[PDB]
DNA sequence: ATGACGCATCCTTGAGGTGTGGAGTTCCTCG
DNA sequence: CGAGGAACTCCACTTAGGATGCGTCAT
């Protein structure tokens, strides 16, 4: 519980990771 | 039969310089992170790939078992941990092949290394055959019967931004733009000379009109663009049997080639003033109807 | 219009869309509209899948050679139907023979009528049919022999140009797309039962699916093995037909269900090649007994049946491309002398070359027997594992390639579009480069 | 409330029952759930009227179920009790404009008690903040509106299927029992005469093995069922005997590798099948099972019994035997026959309240688990209900449902009708229902069980045909979950006034008459042959005395968003479907006006919706000012009706309200004191009336297109107004807190001239693409502080600004003018997650006029797109000079199969130039006179029923006898056509033309948003390809079929050009643009990056892939 | 680029493939948003996410090209080198 | 205060979900 | 080794995040 719920930003979302991440290389 | 099949596998092991010593694995490699990365989603969120989680858990089990056997614990727990490590690697390489696939936050199964490749949404039939391209506009189609057979009408906005580079070439060449950034500025701001140069550049530039369900060869063709007003693409009225592009509010895609070699091929083999003949049964397709 | 669950309405709609319609007739009508909409929606992607299969198979069938020089050719009936003795043109000449050029100098009365290596148009055909012929011989792919694949003159003229096929034309994709495109337009289903089932073979796109994949017809009829005296040995538990083929040939017997619609009589005579009961004959069976020409004719006729009964017209060159690419491999029997395992369904080319090599070394050759598979199996039976990996069965074909440790050269259009290098076809052929 | 604009009625048949409420489907269910006073009033009304309603509230049952929770010993116990509600801390508008939610706290009087102590510690604890609905029927959540749809999922119980095995060529049968919560049962027979049972989806087991596992054995198997041969053969197949042996072997097979014991098998079976805490057989499920199997009145909320299993065995074995009728187990005569799937006697409707109840039940069970853990842990006589109870699971469940589920979904607020139909979707998709692919084609098709409960015409046009839809107009959800239908009863050959409610199965038990069947002076139907209906879509007539029921309204099967079409009996199924689908994406218009031709579901469909403001108080108005209409009642109270003046909707349209009355008027209850968007005088107003002339004209209308007149660019007849939004906010970050200030680093004064000191543009100034909306900046930044640059800065001696502009940015491709601004901060009691400093919500509102390329349409699916715009004189003109407004291609009318628009056009003209039938003495004249719609002034809008509209000869005669323009100037010929001149040349066109007036919509398929092109923009990360998406300046999907096309054409270089350089790499993408901007020859292609990731992933799987050349490693 | 051939691999082959190993079963720091040692996304084993920079403090300058840091074990290389470097677990 | 450490509270138990369809095939248990 | 025949493997594929164990080491 203290390993996960503390800053529980770790989300294994596949459906909103490849389209939602821009590319720095122009 | 049981002899021959076994014997062909043995045959595969006869000449090949391989060694089945590697058919049982003492290690497992890990993909680089940029191909399975995490990102800082707003609100402190961290969107992570599933393969990241699978590698995390198998590494956890590896560490736990190595530390347990570092001291020599009783064999039952050691064997249980070994079989759990085996099962973890099994799920990693193919989560759904054996047993209940391992899930993540929701009830949906995670994705293994043998799921990001196969299937329609993998790599082969999703990312290598067809790669989404630049200089590729789309808009609504309206019939115009004031066009030569080799002609199409294109609104001024899509023309401004598509041919923007050639437009810039001519503004710089005409010395309207002292520098390239000034050329950017006048492209964004818009002047009468800008549309004049756009009308100039649309000439002698075959443009590949295209529709979505390209069922036959005569589904993508070339045309010559004329700068029509409005906000819709304009089409000849006897190519709407090749594209099957009827006006129920449909929409049409338009592409542009970059190499002058592509321009020559598009004006020779593609241009719809020569491809009057259907490719199936010989008969002309672009005839009055 | 068809009633619910593809039944027949026991009352028509007695009016048009102008006079006036009550509401229950509109409700009845919308059944078929919804059904057809669903058919269109799914058949879009289904026909897409079928053209994917045919594109995978019919790739690398691009012409490379200009000429081969054969005299062997296909024999085509050019003008049938002499009911009143009049020699007049046949109806389907346009898709069968037309644009298929000539090889010989056909002579009827001591004078060359149709010269050699000339396009077979219409005026020459009228001259020939006035002369009195009922046959012609043509260069074709189905009989062409070449060291580098297929030559130009055997095909003919590209229908989309009228001029002769340019050497290098990617005929394969043209054939695949040509066959695939009208697939969306077939949409002809059994909307009314009519008190018939089972015997009604799959109709429309499924028929092409089945015939290009070499699967046994659903109501596959048995095929005759050898000519001779046939009779019935039916049993209440199993109906059975037994034929003793004459001239010292072993009896052949086939069991059939109760409902058969048998087209063969009791104690009658059968031919070496002919049907036995209602139902499409398996292509394998007609390959077994009647060599090659009979099976090519059967396949072409059966696919053209659906295509030209729907309403769309396609020249048979594309179908014959498909069939020549399908009927390719040979199973091997008595294989000990040739130093290879029996079976394995090996190709014609390497089989003939290696038997020739062993005969040169002295060993007698190993017997062979041609066999035809489906488009999918042939595609995944490739010699370049990358194309089969791209097509389907990625993990399986991957482990085949991993065990067998095979390698793929740059042969293949799809293998070349994956890597992203100039494909050798149309214009990318090195001859123009 | 008969206070509507006059619509002269062309109707011919009245109705017994007018249209009931349109949005009861949400409000009544939620009243049942929360059980407010309206629920109690409705319950008393149902009781005194003896109707079918849920007697007890959802939350009361849900708290009763989980109430008596105790430990292993029963020492300490917790028990909940009745429910109470407290008014909200917010208002609806407050919630909407302050990012709050419509929440209300819930109270329960919990109790803690010790059996040995005898003390009861009664207490009251708040059960969190439950969400409520508005009067409309929606649900306000997180600053937006939402709707929970009705559902459609197969009911629970038993299902008999008769399938065919192909290889064996045999008739197999399968009884699949789908319970509510537990595990499914499968019972297969006739595979080899070996009846068997499969459980948990594993290998099937002989039935008698489990029949021994229960209290049955071989002896009574011989005694009772010793008559059906298949069961006897199965008994021959039996091997083991004894209940303990049965339990042993079943626990062996279901749980291999574990000690098989009596306790283990007994516990497993009783927990999985006979435990009402894990197997909560549904009330609907129990009722259906009882009626199916004859189990008369068991425990209504019980679990399965062995009696049920033997009943299933009896049903299956008799189905094998072909027995027709049987005596139900503890029941009477019932039928034996296999069952279908998609008949609505097998699908159930989960309403809103049942959904919220289910999720709250999950939350309550989780809270019970935690409470049980703690109370088992906690010391005795030192705990209170306020101490051991943490309702965090319940709140988590509520938030989970209202934020994550796929049944709480957005509203569609283009117009009132969009929402009105959105609250009536019978969505069969979702969790625990069906799916696109797995579900075949029997579900996706209509069914004779759709005769007034699901619109056969209305449905999405795509993959989902048959999955989603819209409720029929005359619908009311059953408490269990079903659709009742209204009917008018026929008895002894005559028909009574009272209305009846019937569902799918009882509908199938009846014979159904027809709506527009002519009614005689005597109530009994006159004609001897009456065209009625029968079971399963069996059409047939009856002499008349044997007819049982009849149809109340001929707009029943059609929904409320499709009954508005005029002349719906003169089209094809596809065109009516297309019109229904594409009459619900129409943008509102500034000068919204009711049609000249329509039907009586504009007033009802604009009043029963929400956006129209109504006066619920009889009295006299004092003032009708700009915004606040102030009224004084007969009772003597002052009420300030505020109006929604130019407010935003979900998609970005406008909901602007307007006044209808003056400041000296009397008002009764429920009278429309205003109008919403797309509504005039309290009638739905989607489009406008334009004059049409049917001609081919220069080909500018080739293949179903439309050409318009510039009149409608001056009059602004067809123009709309949209409202975009921007919700920006600053975050505390780690590099100092972000502020919203005018002080944007190093910007010119003109760009921030419109900006305010706080950093928002003036409320009213214009905005165009390339402007700045809100000024935002991060105070600190670690931009460039490497030692070399640090030394350079130290030498320079000037401190550069580390701030960076985080300012909001109006999208490129939009114009507008500000409608309003809202500002919020953490200082106020507003609710905001952490980090966010200042919140700004700026709404922008634009006006658009009709333009070429903007899609248009009509009410009969006669779709099209604007081709070209021409001056007023270019288009033709009639004999008195009036031009024509629109011109359509007459080639589409025959082929597309919709001859139901010509009549609309003719009636529109008839209305627009009023006729005069003052005693023509013709038959049609007498009919139209006894109807009374004979004399009509020039402009009185006409109303035509969807299935009782204007006929033909009446239309022709009306066109013959219109009012002359001058002395004897009856303008158009008596046969529709008109001697329309030619504006272009001047000569009359060779022969007459057909002209009139038609109602044209302006669909949401705009042309500016559609227009889209890309040169260089954003990419993806894992694959270096241009983004796939319309809204993000994406490319195009050059898929595989287009590659096939380019191969077939032989164009090799072009295919390579646009499959490696144009995208999917880095060097090519940069170099094409670079060489272009500096003007050199186009460089060479390269290797795809997709290939690189492919080989890397192949490497990771240990497949030793490598690239080899003729010499090994060649040039890459 | 003339032929494509595949087979199988062993531990020697994988250590030929890879650069390092991984034993810490978790991602980068959630406090300072920085990577770690011997874990996933580790700059020691996978390529540095920040280009012309290293993990600790010593080689953030631009004039360092491809050299190895003395304490954090990161070669100052491309960000795209984070797409090519590889590691393994040894069970 | 978190995310770490160093242990370490006498009665003992999941949870739901799982409604196609197509032929390939190969083992595997029974003639 | 010769039977049924039922698993196993391919292919058709569209929003915000329910905690502790308590105590305290260390910053
Ligand atoms: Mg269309
Ligand atoms: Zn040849
Ligand atoms: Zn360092």
């Amino acid at each position: 519980q203290r390993a996960a719920m503390r800053h529980p930003g770790s989300t294994a979302v596949p459906s909103d990771e490849m389209p939602e991440r821009p590319d720095d290389s122009l | 039969t049981r002899a021959l099949k076994r014997l062909k596998v043995v045959s595969a092991f006869l000449q090949t310089s391989n060694s089945p010593k590697g058919m049982v694995l003492d290690c497992v490699p890990v993909i680089p992170p940029d191909l399975r990365p995490m990102v800082q989603l707003d609100g402190g969120r961290f969107a992570t790939s599933d393969l990241n989680d699978l590698y995390r858990r198998v590494i956890n089990r590896n560490n736990r078992l190595k530390r347990l056997l570092d001291l020599g614990a009783p064999e039952i727990i050691v064997n249980n941990e070994k079989r759990m490590l085996q099962e973890a690697v099994d799920a990693l390489f193919d989560n759904g092949r054996r047993g209940r696939p391992v899930t993540g936050p929701g009830n949906r199964p995670l994705k293994s290394l043998s799921d990001m490749l196969k299937g329609k949404q993998g790599r082969f039939r999703q990312n290598l055959l067809g790669k989404r391209v630049d200089y590729s506009a789309r808009s609504v189609i309206v019939v115009g019967p004031q066009l030569k057979l080799h002609q199409c009408g294109l609104p001024k906005a899509m023309a401004l931004e598509l041919f923007k580079p050639f437009v810039m070439k001519r503004l710089v060449d005409l010395n309207h733009a002292q520098n390239i950034k000034s050329a950017k500025r006048m492209v964004e701001r818009g002047r009468t000379v800008v549309y004049d140069v756009l009308e100039e550049v649309i000439a002698e530039h075959p443009v590949l009109l295209n529709r979505a369900p390209t069922l036959h060869r005569l589904g993508i063709q070339a045309f010559e663009p004329q700068l029509v007003e409005g906000k819709a693409i304009q089409i000849h009225p006897l190519v709407c049997t090749a594209f099957n592009a009827d006006f129920d509010g449909d929409q049409m895609a338009v592409h542009l080639p970059l190499s002058a070699e592509a321009q020559a091929e598009a004006r020779i083999l593609m241009l719809s003033s020569n491809n009057i003949l259907k490719p199936a049964d010989g008969r002309p397709v672009t005839m009055p109807t | 219009v068809s009633n619910a669950k593809n039944e027949t309405i026991p009352r028509p709609i007695k009016a048009s869309f102008r006079e006036g319609l009550s509401v229950l007739e509109y409700f009845i009508s919308t059944h078929g509209a919804r059904k057809g909409l669903a058919d269109t929606a799914l058949r879009t992607a289904d026909s897409g899948y079928l053209t994917r299969r045919l594109v995978d198979v019919s790739q690398d069938v691009i012409i490379r050679e200009e000429d081969c020089g054969t005299e062997r050719g296909l024999k085509l009936p050019i003008a049938t139907r002499d009911a009143d003795g009049t020699l007049r043109k046949a109806e389907d000449v346009e898709t069968s023979v037309y644009a298929r050029m000539l090889a010989e100098d056909v002579v009827i009365d001591g004078k060359v009528i149709a010269p050699a290596n000339v396009d077979l148009g219409d005026v020459l055909i009228d001259a020939l049919v006035a002369h009195g012929v009922e046959e012609v011989k043509t260069r074709s792919i189905l009989t062409c022999e070449s060291q580098v694949g297929t030559c130009a003159m055997c095909y003919g003229r590209s229908l989309a140009t009228g001029k002769l096929v340019d050497i290098g034309e990617a005929v394969g994709i043209i054939a695949a797309q040509s066959i695939g495109e009208p697939g969306t337009q077939l949409t002809m289903r059994t909307f009314h039962t009519g008190g018939v089932a089972g015997d009604d073979i799959t109709q429309g796109l499924p028929r092409v699916v089945e015939l290009f994949e070499a699967r046994t017809p659903k109501g596959v009829a048995p095929i005759s093995e050898a000519s001779g005296r046939v009779r019935i040995e039916e049993t209440e538990k199993t109906k059975k037909i037994v034929v003793t083929p004459d001239d010292g040939s072993d009896e052949t017997a086939f069991p059939i269900s109760k409902r058969a619609r048998l087209l063969v009589g009791e104690g009658d005579h059968v031919e070496v090649g002919q049907k036995l009961t209602v139902g499409a004959t398996n292509p394998h069976d007609v390959l077994r007994i009647l060599g090659q020409r009979a099976v090519q004719v059967h396949l072409v006729g059966e696919v053209q049946k659906v295509y030209n009964s729907q309403g769309v017209s396609i020249h048979d060159k594309h179908i014959e491309i498909i069939i020549r690419q399908m009927l390719r491999r040979v199973t091997i029997i008595e294989s000990g002398d040739a130093e290879l395992l029996p079976g394995e369904l090996v190709e014609r080319t390497k089989f003939e070359t290696e038997n020739r090599r062993v005969v040169q070394e002295g060993g007698h050759p190993a017997s062979g027997r041609p066999q035809l598979m489906g488009i999918t199996k042939a595609s995944l039976a490739t010699e370049s594992w990358l194309s089969a990996a791209s097509f389907q069965e990625t993990t399986r074909v991957l482990t085949d390639a991993a065990i067998n440790a095979k390698s793929d050269s740059l042969i293949g259009l799809k293998e070349n579009v994956i890597i992203g290098k100039l494909i050798p076809a149309g214009t990318g052929l090195s001859r123009y480069r | 409330a008969s206070t509507a604009p006059l619509r002269i009625s062309f109707a011919k048949i009245k109705e017994p029952l007018e249209v009931p409420n349109l949005l009861a489907l949400q409000t009544e269910s939620f009243d049942w759930l929360l059980g407010n006073d309206a629920w109690k009033a409705r319950v008393e009304s149902a009781l005194e009227s003896g109707q079918d309603v849920p007697t007890k509230s959802g939350l009361e049952e849900i708290f009763e179920e989980i109430s008596p929770i105790e430990d292993f010993s029963g020492s300490m116990s917790l028990t909940f009790r009745d429910h109470r509600f407290e008014p909200p801390k917010n208002s609806i508008d407050e919630c909407k404009d302050r990012d709050f939610t419509y929440a209300a706290p819930l109270f329960v009087t919990a109790e803690f008690t010790n059996n040995e102590t005898g003390e009861i510690k009664s207490q009251t604890v708040f059960m969190g903040d439950f969400p409520l609905m508005t009067n409309k029927g929606t649900f306000v959540i997180n600053g937006t509106e939402r709707v929970v749809v009705s559902q459609l999922v197969r009911s629970p119980g038993v299902y008999f299927d008769s399938s065919i095995d192909k290889t064996s060529d045999k008739d197999i049968f399968s009884a699949k029992i789908i319970p509510s919560r537990g595990a499914w049962l499968e019972m297969e027979i006739d595979k080899r005469d070996m009846v068997g049972v499969r459980i948990d989806r594993k290998r099937k087991q002989s039935v008698t093995v489990l029949l021994k596992a229960l209290g049955w054995t071989t002896e009574q198997i011989l005694e009772e069922f010793g008559e059906y041969e298949s069961m006897r053969a199965t008994l021959e197949k039996d091997h083991t005997q004894g209940q303990d042996d049965a339990l042993l072997d079943i626990y062996r097979k279901l749980r291999p590798g574990e000690p098989p014991t009596r306790e283990a098998a007994q516990t497993l079976l009783e927990n999985l099948y006979f435990n009402p805490k894990r197997y909560d057989l549904a009330k609907v499920g129990r009722y259906k099972v009882n009626k199916k199997l004859g189990a008369d009145e068991p425990l209504d909320a019980g679990v399965l019994t062995t009696d049920d299993v033997i009943a299933t065995i009896k049903y299956l074995v008799k189905l094998h035997a072909g027995e027709t009728e049987t005596v139900g187990e503890s029941g009477r005569e019932i039928v034996v026959e296999t069952d279908d799937i998609d008949h609505f006697g097998n699908r159930r409707i989960r309403n809103v309240g049942e959904l919220i109840q289910n999720q709250v039940r999950t939350g309550l069970a989780r809270m019970e688990r935690v409470v049980r853990e703690r109370m088992t842990t906690q010391d005795v006589e030192a705990i209170t209900p306020q101490t051991l109870i943490n309702i965090r699971p319940v709140v988590a469940s509520i938030k989970e449902f209202f934020g994550t589920s796929q049944l709480s979904q957005f509203m569609d607020q283009n117009n009132p009708l969009s929402g009105l139909t959105h609250k009536r979707r019978l969505n069969a998709l979702g969790p625990g229902g069906l799916s696109r692919e797995r579900a075949g084609f029997e579900v996706r098709d209509v069914h004779p069980s759709h005769y007034g409960r699901m619109c056969p015409i209305e449905t999405p046009e795509g993959p989902n045909i048959g999955l989603i839809g819209s409720l029929a107009s005359y619908g009311r959800i059953n408490p269990f979950g079903f659709i009742e239908t209204p009917y008018r009863k026929v008895v002894e050959g005559q028909v009574t006034d009272d209305v009846d409610y019937l569902t799918a199965d009882e509908e199938d038990r009846f014979v159904i008459a027809q709506a527009n069947a002519a009614l005689g002076d005597d109530m009994r139907f006159a004609e001897a042959r009456v065209l009625v209906r029968r079971r399963g879509g069996e059409v047939d007539y009856v002499p008349g005395d044997d007819v049982d029921y009849m149809d109340v309204s001929p707009r029943q099967m059609v929904s409320v968003a499709t009954a508005m079409i005029p002349f719906l009996e003169h089209d094809d199924a596809n065109r009516a479907l297309m019109g229904a689908n594409m009459m619900r994406q129409a943008v509102p218009l500034i000068k919204s006006e009711s049609p000249l031709v329509g039907t009586g579901m504009e007033y009802r469909s604009a009043a029963d919706a929400g956006d129209v403001v109504k006066a619920e108080k009889a009295g006299v108005v004092q003032e009708v000012s700009a915004d606040y209409i102030t009224t004084t009642n007969d009772d003597g109270t002052y009420i300030t009706y505020r109006l929604a003046k130019f407010s935003r909707s979900n998609q970005g349209t406008s909901v602007n309200q307007k006044v209808i009355v003056a400041e000296g008027d009397r008002i009764i209850e429920g009278q429309v004191l205003a109008d919403g968007p797309a509504t005039e005088n309290g009638e739905m107003a989607l489009g406008k009336n334009l004059l049409v002339a049917f001609m081919p004209w220069e080909g500018h209308n080739y293949e179903d297109a439309i050409i318009l007149s510039q009149r409608l660019v001056q009059d602004d007849v067809l123009s709309s107004i949209h409202i975009e939004e921007h919700e920006v906010d600053a975050r505390d970050t780690k590099l100092g807190p972000e502020e919203i200030t005018r002080d944007i680093p190093n910007v010119s004064e003109e760009v921030l001239a419109d900006l305010d000191e706080r950093g928002i543009i003036r409320i009213g100034a214009e905005v165009v693409a390339g402007d700045i909306l809100v000024g935002k900046v991060t105070p600190k930044g670690e931009t460039e502080l490497t030692p070399e640059e640090r030394l350079l800065r130290a030498i320079f001696g000037e401190k550069a600004r580390e701030v960076r502009d985080t300012s909001l940015k109006v999208p490129h491709g939009e114009i507008g003018k500000v409608i309003g601004v809202r500002v919020f901060d953490r200082e106020e009691g507003d609710e905001l997650p952490p980090g966010v400093n200042q919140l700004v919500r700026v709404y922008v509102a634009q006006k658009r006029k009709i333009t070429d390329g903007d899609k248009l349409a009509g009410r009969h699916g006669n779709k099209g797109v604007i081709s070209k715009i021409n001056p007023i004189e270019d288009m033709p003109f009639l004999e008195d000079g009036t031009p024509v407004d629109i011109i359509l291609n007459p080639l589409a009318v025959p082929s597309r199969m919709n001859p139901g628009q010509v009549l609309e056009i003719h009636l529109g003209w008839l209305a627009s130039r009023g006729w005069d039938v003052s005693g023509l003495a013709e038959e049609w004249a007498q009919r139209l006179q006894v109807i009374g719609a004979d004399k009509v002034e020039p402009g009185t809008n006409v109303a035509t029923p969807v299935f009782d509209g204007a006929r033909e000869d009446e239309l022709a005669g009306l066109l013959q006898h219109t009012i002359p323009n001058r002395d004897g100037e009856r303008m158009v010929l008596p046969s529709g056509k008109a001697r329309l001149f030619d504006g272009r040349s001047g000569e009359p066109f060779p022969e007459p033309i057909s002209v009139g007036y038609m109602y044209i919509l302006k669909l949401h398929h705009l042309v500016d948003d559609k227009l889209h092109a890309r040169s260089t923009g954003p990419y993806s990360m894992i694959t270096q390809q241009p983004l796939g998406g319309k809204a993000q300046f994406g490319g195009q999907r050059f898929g595989e079929m287009e590659v096939w096309a380019l191969e077939a054409y032989g164009a090799a270089y072009a295919l390579q050009e646009l499959l490696t350089i144009k995208s999917d790499d880095v060097t090519g993408r940069v170099k094409v643009y670079e060489a272009i901007v500096k003007g050199e020859n186009i460089p060479e292609p390269g290797i795809p990056e997709s290939f690189k990731v492919l080989i890397k992933e192949m490497q990771s799987l240990c497949l030793n892939v490598e690239v080899l050349s003729s010499d090994g490693m060649s040039i890459e | 680029f003339d032929e494509l051939r595949i087979g199988l691999a062993t531990a020697d082959d994988i250590r030929q493939w890879s650069h390092g190993e991984v034993k810490k079963p978790e991602t980068i720091n959630y406090r300072t948003l920085k990577p770690e040692k011997d874990g996933l996304f580790c700059e020691k084993i996978f390529g540095p996410t920040r280009d012309w920079e290293c993990y600790c403090g010593k080689y953030k300058r631009v004039r360092f090209k491809g050299i190895i840091c003395e304490r954090c074990g990161v070669e100052v290389t491309r960000a795209k080198v984070r797409r090519e470097r590889m590691g393994h677990i040894e069970l």
